């Protein structure tokens, strides 16, 4: 076929690879960033829910 | 006798059975056909037309297009009198070299 | 042992491991470990040979010691925090204490000394259960508490696991001892990545599991426990020895076979974590596993060892086992590399 | 002419050819996803023909 | 890591909101490879049992392809979900944290001083 | 024919350990 | 179905079927002592399953048609050849004995399998516990090398340990000259040339080792030639025991289920017979073994698993 | 792209489901057909590589090797159907399966667009070759030879794995186009040297240079005929392909770090060619000759000069085709004499007149006699090396001097001279062997007319 | 790692006596650890040779630790090149020679010079560049 097919198709190949390449670099940075700070959706290590607290009055006033 | 084994078999001569043996296998008729396959799809199909294919392949590496641009470029270049081909490639006028 | 009794004993063993993986309370975690131990001993004692009694006794002593050691890790964490929940614990000594406690159950460090010997004493089927299912429970705790682990402490355990586990494999004749040594080597590979990202610790778990079944119940199919005995199997069923060799290289980690997928992914993670010296040594020691791996392949199918005239009977008869799930076990354990990006499902 | 048997011993001769026929198909299918900059690079971008709509298939 | 994100209901193989993604198309190259795996188990299944491999129990290997394909299909949707989820909340974070992602300056190669090493 | 292992090769892989010593001799 | 664990769970026991007519009585004696004859009346007079003496092609008899396969394809040994040159260099003597031990070991399982699945006793000639007497005798005149002995009983303890010893064994006592009279009448030229020592060497290995050592795990009753032909008297004697000695009269359905697991698995019963210890008489090199196995495979019926050979006429292979 | 891959893998069921005796025929039919299709791939554009998809692409370097591998595929089948005739059909089918599975991996590797994808089947080629060397090898030391070949490359390949993933986590994608366009000057920090060492030693092992070459003599000698050619005619070139792709991100570190490898290579070729001068085994002599020619390529690639690259590919194809022919030569007389000692069967020309001719032109091609492509490859490297430094011609030319002696040494010892009296089994050469020989030599002279086809991307 | 900190705190090629003391302490501690293991896994049938065994192992390890301590420090002192990895390389081979002397075998000593003579360069390479063997969880 014409060189145009190879030229345009290779440009699409480059565009896909460039977008993928920059995303992986963003992946490493974000994963490092939100692992440390933690104000992000993943890496949220489990805690204990406040629902499992008995708020009813106890047998002793000081509680 | 160490182990119950077999003696080393004697190398059969393909020629002594069928003097027209072609060394491709034992059975004659397929041997003759094996001749036809290897030479046909070997020398004939691949070597002959394959050579013509690669010999008559279209412009590879733009070897002749680069030439055709050369003479029109050089004829233009000495027509004006300016140097035949500049020592610089990326025009320095738009280059913004630091300091 | 009565099959109904045998079924129940296995039924509790899997539930005990199941109980460990589903318990949010440290006390229950111990409950699953101990009742798993409580029913593991009789399975090893099913054959009831003096070697099995020695094997079972050794296994109980080390596992009981680790479980009792595991309590102070719970109790000390209780003492300093008053939390039975299984999360990031709040004491370096408690963290350090359980790390040895769980490691002895897995057998990575010198703790590993029980792993080969117990497998040798007991039957092939029992060894299959011990080397595959009995590794889910100790790993499950480490996955949950991975955030609290001291990186230096656990990585050192992983290196010596693959170092000794790989190194002693060169000097083993009885196929059971090779499998245990390979298991120790694979133990370190997953635990090395465990502090960094738990996802491929699981990925290494299922993959390493898939070979270990494919290996053992091929060996059970062969009914062979010695390299020479395995060598004779080419005469009876050469096809089995052929599939024997495919898994042997897959277990070695040669591409494009399945076993390369774990190691490759493990190297990638620590390289992301800037640890680049650490993966390199483990890759270099990976060839140590491949050597005795290759030796069995040389003895099994690649060459053709001499046989015995009494093998002629085995030709006449046929195998009665049903080798359940065997056809899909090897295929899932030899060519799954192209489906690698499916590891995100574990996440 | 033995046709019931000649196909049995010579049906293997068709797999590789249709493989090449199949091979062009994925070759001419995958490129469609790679369209993207079709007639978009300024080196080759040019006015469309009155009837043709796709410069390079 | 997708271990404790808000909303993860446990033991849910395919959460409902994952249905908002393009489902894998029935002849997906990954999927047909999963089907190839089911077949490949079939041939060797007759091999261990010493049966005429390819022409041996057409029902046995037929089930294998069907079983692998179906389990392969859901495994693909879950796989597509995790990657989509990983990219989704990724983008939501980078908008939420503009300061940690500065836009690097736009300079062409004309002004960039990249030293040149001759090969001699 | 191609070389195939014999009792020499078999006994090489046979025994307690392929890498024996005085300690492992017994 | 078989005795698979589902069958035992659903209720298939073993103690239900077995009755008073469930014994492993063996008819044993000297060479050409008429034991094969004496085994028959015991079989017919007791309604008790008979098993003829296990030959070289006994394993062939069990499988397929049961036609004796080729010696090259099954046995690599000929008893008549052993007569001609007992100390032949090819190791025919030990190859004969080792193959014979395997065939009777298979015969022992077939006897146990039938009895444990039907409750009917089994009578067989020269149980595997008495097979050593030939090897000991064959070792007396050096018909086999010294290294054959430890291999033989190595297979014995790794196999015969599990197989328990019979209920009651009957012995046909025959003096050496009497055999030295009979084998003349048989006429087959290969069985003229057994030395009196060999008939003697089997004789004392019987008296001083076979009968007394295993007499404590089952009752032993001797019969001479006159007492041998008295089928009425001997059968009455066999019924007149309570079978005290022996590991038979104490186990429960647990062991029988486990025993039928091993015995039913025809690969497992003699899995240890192909022991990996190498000796010249029994070891066959790779080239010979590979060629013979290929010769075995190309035979009809054995190309695939039973019920999977289209050549013999196994229809519906694409559905089975 | 897929027009070559699917027909190759689709060939596998054909061999497995073909008739009992037609396996050699039908495999040979389409293996030649695949080469014809691959020959169509040999066309290349001006400067942009012929790109197919994210998964596969080809340039002026991959295509000549691609057509070489597919062209090779019939030749092992031709050269193997003599020592495997007396084998069971399944083992023959299993053997044929190994080559085409191997040949599939080579096609995938050369066409790979991502370094990791290049890497995965870079190691995958060993699994079939290890089987071929060990199982069907006809010797005793093949077991140790297989171990040596396997462990040497693995010991070099695994550090590459850690290196490659490091590039991935530092510079994003490792696609060959993106890595070439976004190349950055590698620093001289003491870590970058070990970065450089890991990215290079992997290809160094399976491109035998002095010291790291002891696997080749045992592998080549002990392997069967088909295993010997594939491991010597394409496999050694896998290292060569790796460098041209991977030194894109190794400059200017390659300028300084090249010295220890250059010194080991230039001196190594003189030493290795000297070994050829006094070799007792014909196959070993051919094997060591492969070390010398490959060591010449090592200098060529490591110089990083346009002329050096062009001659590197030229020698790359020429040496592989020639070494394959010579291994056929050694194989063709081996079973007649059933030994590998060179002096055992002397004066073969008197008994076999055509083999004298075939062995003659095989020697001239290995001689780098002009205008054979070997000469174009070697002569191009000489000029590139000479521009790099004037002294190297002393080493460079002396190799050609030593190459003349040992190449003709096999000719005089075997072909010429007095026939040995005791042997009487030497039959007239089968037309298959003669045809296979012309199958090798004829395309070599055909390539003489069009060197531009095999010059490479630098052209 | 306070005992290890002693070696790092002292500047390279300075206060050689302190560096030797710091280095030999590392060797002595390492020799003590391996000797205790060897006593454990391998039973020292009689106690008198048991202390003899740990005496040998500690003496060797301390000797390698000490000799590496001087050779590394004095070479940096003599050549005034502290950053140079070769300073450890000769020191690494120097320890190898001592091990050969303790085992009385040239081959073992020569192989010892090659192996952890190299690693001596590597560990110094890591200190200069910043290589971390037990990397903390970063991503
Ligand atoms: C992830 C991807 C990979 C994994 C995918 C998941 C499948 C994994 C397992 C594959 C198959 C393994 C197998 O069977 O190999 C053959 C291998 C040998 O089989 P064999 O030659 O028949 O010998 C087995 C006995 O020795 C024979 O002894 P027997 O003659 O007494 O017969 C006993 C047998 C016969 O069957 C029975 O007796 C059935 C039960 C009847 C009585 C009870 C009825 C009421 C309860 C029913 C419960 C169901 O029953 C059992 O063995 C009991 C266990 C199985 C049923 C219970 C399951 C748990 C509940 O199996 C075993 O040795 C069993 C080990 C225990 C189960 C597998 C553990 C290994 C895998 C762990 C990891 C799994 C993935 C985790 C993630
Ligand atoms: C006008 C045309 C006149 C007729 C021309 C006929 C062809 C000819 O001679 O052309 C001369 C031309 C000369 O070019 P030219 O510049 O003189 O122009 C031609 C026209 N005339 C002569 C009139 C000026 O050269 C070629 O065409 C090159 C031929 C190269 C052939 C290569 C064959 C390779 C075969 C490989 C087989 C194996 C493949 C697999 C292995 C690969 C390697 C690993
Ligand atoms: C990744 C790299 C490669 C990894 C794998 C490598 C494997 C081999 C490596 C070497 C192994 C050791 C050396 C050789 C050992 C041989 C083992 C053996 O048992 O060999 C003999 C045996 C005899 O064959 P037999 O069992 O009788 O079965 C014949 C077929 N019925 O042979 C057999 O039992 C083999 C039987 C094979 C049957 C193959 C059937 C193929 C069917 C293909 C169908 C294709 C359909 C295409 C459809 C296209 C359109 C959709
Ligand atoms: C982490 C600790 C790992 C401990 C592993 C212990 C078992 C394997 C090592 C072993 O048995 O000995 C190694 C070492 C030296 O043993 P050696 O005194 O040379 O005697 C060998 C011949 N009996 O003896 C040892 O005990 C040293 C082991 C730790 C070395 C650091
Ligand atoms: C920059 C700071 C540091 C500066 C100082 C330099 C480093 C510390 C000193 C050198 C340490 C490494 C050299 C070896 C020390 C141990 C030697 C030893 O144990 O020798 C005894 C023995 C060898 O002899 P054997 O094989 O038993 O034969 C005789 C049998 N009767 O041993 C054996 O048999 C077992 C095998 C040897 C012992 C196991 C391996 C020991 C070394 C591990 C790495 C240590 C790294 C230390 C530095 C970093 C950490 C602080
Ligand atoms: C059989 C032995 C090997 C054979 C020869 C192989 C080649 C020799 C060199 C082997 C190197 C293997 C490790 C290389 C991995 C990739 C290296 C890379 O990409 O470069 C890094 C180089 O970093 C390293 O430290 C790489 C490892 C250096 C060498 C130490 C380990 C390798 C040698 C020992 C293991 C292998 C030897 C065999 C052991 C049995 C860059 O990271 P950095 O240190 O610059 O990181 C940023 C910052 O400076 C701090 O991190
Ligand atoms: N080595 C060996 N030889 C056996 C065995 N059983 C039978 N033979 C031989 O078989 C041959 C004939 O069997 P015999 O039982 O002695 O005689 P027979 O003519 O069959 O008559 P019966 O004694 O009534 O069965 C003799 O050479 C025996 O030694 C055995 O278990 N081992």
């Amino acid at each position: 076929d014409g060189p145009e097919k190879n030229y345009e198709k290779t440009m699409a190949i480059l565009q896909i690879e460039a977008e993928k390449a920059e995303l992986r670099l963003k992946e490493l940075e974000v994963r490092r960033l939100m692992r440390a700070r933690g104000d992000g959706p993943w890496y949220q290590y489990p805690t204990i829910d406040k629902a499992l607290i008995d708020h009813s009055p106890k047998t002793t006033p000081d509680n | 006798i160490r182990l119950q084994e077999d003696p080393d078999p004697e190398d059969e001569n393909l020629y002594e059975k069928n003097p027209d043996s072609h060394g491709y296998d034992k059975d004659p008729i397929v041997d003759l056909w094996n001749m036809r396959v290897v030479f046909f799809f070997g020398f004939s199909i691949v070597l002959v037309l394959g050579s013509t294919f690669v010999a008559y392949l279209p412009d590879y590496r733009m070897q002749e297009w680069a030439r055709r641009e050369a003479e029109r470029l050089v004829k233009y270049r000495e027509a004006n009198g300016l140097p035949l081909m500049e020592s610089n490639c990326f025009d320095p006028n738009k280059i913004q070299l630091p300091e | 042992m009565n099959p109904i009794i045998y079924t129940t004993l296995i039924m509790t063993v899997m539930s005990g491991t199941m109980l460990v993986m589903i318990s949010s309370h440290w006390l229950l975690i111990w409950i699953g470990f101990e009742m798993n131990l409580l029913a593991m001993i009789p399975v090893l004692m099913k054959n009831f040979n003096p070697r099995a009694t020695e094997a079972a006794t050794k296994y109980f002593l080390t596992q009981a010691t680790a479980s009792m050691m595991l309590m102070m890790a719970i109790i000390i964490n209780l003492l300093y925090s008053g939390q039975w929940t299984i999360t990031k614990m709040f004491n370096p000594v408690a963290m350090t204490m359980m790390t040895m406690a769980l490691a002895m159950k897995l057998g990575l460090s010198p703790f590993h000394f029980w792993v080969p010997e117990v497998t040798q004493g007991i039957s092939l089927q029992a060894g299959l259960l011990l080397l595959t299912w009995q590794k889910l429970a100790p790993l499950s705790v480490l996955c949950q508490i991975s955030q609290s682990i001291n990186p230096n402490l656990m990585l050192t355990m992983a290196m010596l696991s693959i170092l000794i586990g790989g190194w002693g494999g060169l000097n083993q004749t009885q196929l059971r001892k090779i499998m245990a040594y390979s298991s120790i080597a694979h133990m370190g590979w997953m635990t090395a990545v465990l502090p960094y990202n738990t996802t491929m610790t699981i990925l290494n778990l299922l993959i390493y599991i898939t070979m270990t079944l494919a290996m053992f119940m091929l060996l059970i199919h062969s009914s062979a426990t010695t390299t020479l005995s395995l060598s004779h199997t080419w005469n009876k069923m050469p096809v089995i020895t052929s599939l024997m060799m495919v898994t042997l290289l897959s277990m070695g980690g040669l591409p494009p076979l399945s076993g390369f997928m774990p190691k490759w992914m493990i190297i990638q993670e620590m390289t992301k974590n800037e640890s680049i010296i650490m993966p390199t040594l483990m890759a270099m020691t990976a060839l140590l596993n491949l050597y005795f791996y290759m030796r069995l392949a040389y003895s099994s199918s690649l060459t053709m060892f001499p046989s015995t005239n009494n093998m002629k009977m085995k030709w006449q008869f046929e195998h009665t086992k049903q080798m359940k799930l065997l056809p899909t076990m090897i295929v899932l354990s030899t060519l799954v590399l192209p489906m690698t990006p499916a590891l995100s499902s574990l996440n | 002419m033995n046709v019931l048997q000649i196909v049995r011993d010579h049906w293997v001769h068709i797999l590789v050819p249709v493989g090449f026929v199949f091979g062009c198909y994925l070759d001419r299918r995958s490129d469609e996803k790679l369209t993207a900059f079709r007639n978009k690079s300024l080196l080759f971008k040019r006015e469309l023909r009155p009837n043709e709509e796709v410069t390079w298939k | 890591m997708m271990s404790g994100r808000p909303g993860r209901v446990p033991l849910q193989f395919l959460p409902n909101e994952a249905r908002s993604l393009p489902p894998p198309k029935l002849t997906d190259p990954r999927l047909v490879y999963m089907g190839f795996l089911g077949y490949c188990s079939g041939l060797i299944d007759n091999a261990i049992r010493r049966r005429p491999v390819v022409s041996a129990g057409l029902h046995r290997q037929l089930l294998y392809v069907t079983s692998f394909v179906f389990f392969g299909y859901y495994l693909l949707k879950r796989q597509d979900y995790m990657y989509a989820l990983r990219d989704h909340d990724m983008f939501a974070y980078v908008k939420s944290h503009p300061e940690d992602f500065p836009e690097k300056d736009k300079k062409t190669y004309g002004e960039i001083l990249e030293e040149f090493h001759p090969v001699r | 024919r191609q070389w195939q292992p014999d009792v020499e090769w078999a006994e090489q892989f046979g025994g307690a350990v392929m890498y024996p010593t005085k300690e492992t001799a017994h | 179905l078989q005795y698979g664990p589902l069958a035992f769970v659903l209720g298939e026991r073993t103690t239900r079927k077995l009755t008073e007519t469930s014994k492993v009585i063996t008819v044993d004696g000297n060479i050409c002592s008429g034991k094969g004859r004496l085994a028959r009346e015991i079989a017919e007079k007791l309604g008790l399953r008979h098993f003829p003496e296990a030959g070289i092609h006994y394993a062939d008899s069990t499988t397929g048609d049961g036609k004796p396969l080729d010696v090259q394809l099954s046995g690599n040994c000929s008893l008549e050849k052993f007569y001609d040159d007992p100390k032949s260099n090819d190791g025919n003597s030990y190859r004969l004995q080792s193959w014979l031990y395997a065939s009777r070991l298979l015969q022992y399982a077939d006897a146990l399998e039938h009895l444990l699945s039907t409750g009917q006793g089994v009578v067989l000639e020269r149980s595997i516990y008495s097979d050593f007497v030939f090897l000991e005798a064959m070792y007396r005149q050096g018909f086999i090398r010294k290294q054959c002995v430890e291999h033989y009983n190595e297979v014995k303890k790794v196999t015969a340990c599990e197989y328990l010893p019979p209920h009651v064994v009957v012995y046909v006592d025959v003096p050496v000259p009497e055999i030295q009279s009979r084998i003349q009448k048989k006429g087959n030229p290969h069985e003229m040339k057994i030395t009196a020592a060999y008939l003697q060497d089997i004789e004392n290995a019987y008296k001083k080792t076979f009968l007394p050592e295993m007499s404590e795990k089952c009752e032993v009753l001797q019969y001479s030639a006159r007492e041998a032909e008295d089928a009425e008297k001997v059968v009455e004697d066999i019924e007149y025991l309570k079978c005290d000695k022996g590991p038979w009269p104490d186990q429960d359905d647990r062991t029988f289920h486990r025993l039928r697991m091993l015995v039913q698995n025809k690969l497992e019963v003699l899995n240890y017979t192909t022991i990996p210890v190498y000796l010249p008489e029994i070891t066959i090199g790779a080239h010979q073994s590979d060629r013979v196995f290929q010769k075995f495979t190309e035979l009809p019926g054995r190309k695939y698993s039973p019920g999977y050979n289209e050549d013999v006429g196994d229809k519906w292979i694409w559905l089975k | 792209m897929l027009k070559i891959i699917i027909p190759t893998t689709m060939l596998l069921p054909m061999t497995w489901m073909s008739k009992h005796n037609m396996i050699w025929i039908n495999a040979t039919v389409h293996s030649l057909l695949i080469s014809l299709i691959s020959l169509s791939l040999l066309n290349q554009l001006g400067e942009n590589s012929l790109n197919f998809s994210l998964t596969f692409f080809s340039d002026s370097l991959s295509a000549p090797l691609l057509v070489l591998t597919t062209w090779l595929l019939p030749l092992m089948l031709m050269a193997s159907q003599s020592h495997l005739s007396k084998e069971t059909t399944t083992r023959k089918k299993l053997y044929i399966t190994m080559l085409i599975l191997l040949q599939l991996f080579l096609i995938m590797t050369f066409t790979a667009t991502e370094l990791i994808l290049f890497y995965i089947l870079f190691e995958a080629t060993l699994v079939p070759t290890l089987i071929i060397i060990t199982r069907w090898g006809n010797q005793t030391e093949r077991l140790n030879a297989g171990l040596y070949f396997l462990f040497y490359t693995l010991a070099g390949s695994l550090p590459l794995l850690v290196a490659l993933v490091y590039i991935q986590n530092t510079t994003g994608s490792l696609n060959f186009l993106i890595i070439h366009y976004w190349s950055h000057p590698l620093s001289n920090s003491w870590s970058n040297i070990f970065m450089w060492l890991a990215c290079i030693m992997a290809f160094m092992v399976k491109m035998p240079l002095y010291g790291l070459h002891l696997w080749l003599p045992k592998a080549h000698v002990e392997a069967p005929i088909a295993g010997s050619m594939v491991l010597a005619a394409v496999l050694l070139k896998l290292g060569g392909y790796g460098m041209m792709r991977i030194t894109t991100i190794l400059n200017p570190l390659t300028n300084y770090m090249a010295y220890p490898f250059l010194m080991l290579s230039m001196w190594g070729m003189i030493m290795t060619s000297s070994i050829c001068l006094r070799q007792t085994d014909l196959k070993s002599l051919i094997a060591y000759s492969s070390v010398s020619h490959m060591a010449l390529v090592i200098v060529a690639i490591m110089i990083q000069t346009p002329w050096s690259f062009m001659g590197a590919t030229a020698l790359m194809i020429a040496h592989g085709l020639t070494s394959s022919m010579l291994f056929c030569l050694a194989n063709t007389n081996y079973e007649r004499v059933h030994s590998r000692t060179m002096i055992l069967a002397r004066g073969l020309q008197t008994l076999l007149p055509l083999m004298a001719t075939w062995w003659l032109m095989a020697s001239l091609t290995n001689l780098a006699l002009p205008p054979s492509i070997n000469l174009i490859g070697e002569l191009f490297i000489i000029t590139a090396s000479f521009s790099w430094s004037n002294i190297t011609i002393i080493l460079m030319g002396m190799n050609m001097m030593i190459t003349a002696l040992y190449s003709l040494y096999m000719l005089i010892t075997t072909q010429r001279g007095k026939y040995t009296h005791h042997i009487n089994n030497i039959k007239a050469s089968f037309t298959r062997e003669n045809a296979l020989m012309a199958l090798h030599i004829l395309p070599l002279l055909l390539l003489t007319l069009n060197p531009k086809m095999i010059l490479g991307p630098l052209y | 790692k306070t005992l290890l900190h002693k070696y790092s705190d002292i500047p390279e090629g300075t206060e050689c006596h302190r560096k030797a003391y710091a280095s030999t302490s590392i060797g002595g501690a390492t020799g003590l650890i391996v000797s205790a293991y060897s006593i454990a896994l391998k039973p020292p049938a009689s106690f008198l040779e048991g202390v003899a065994r740990t005496g040998r192992y500690t003496f060797t390890s301390a000797a390698i630790g000490a000799i590496f301590g001087l050779t590394s420090c004095i070479s940096a002192q003599v050549r005034e090149k502290p950053d140079d990895p070769l300073n450890y390389f000769i020191g690494g081979c120097a320890g190898g020679l001592t091990l050969g002397a303790r085992t009385r075998s040239y081959g073992i000593g020569a192989a010892a010079c090659a192996y952890m003579g190299l690693t001596a360069a590597l560990v110094k390479m890591g200190q200069l560049e910043g290589w971390q063997v037990f990397a903390e969880p970063k991503v």
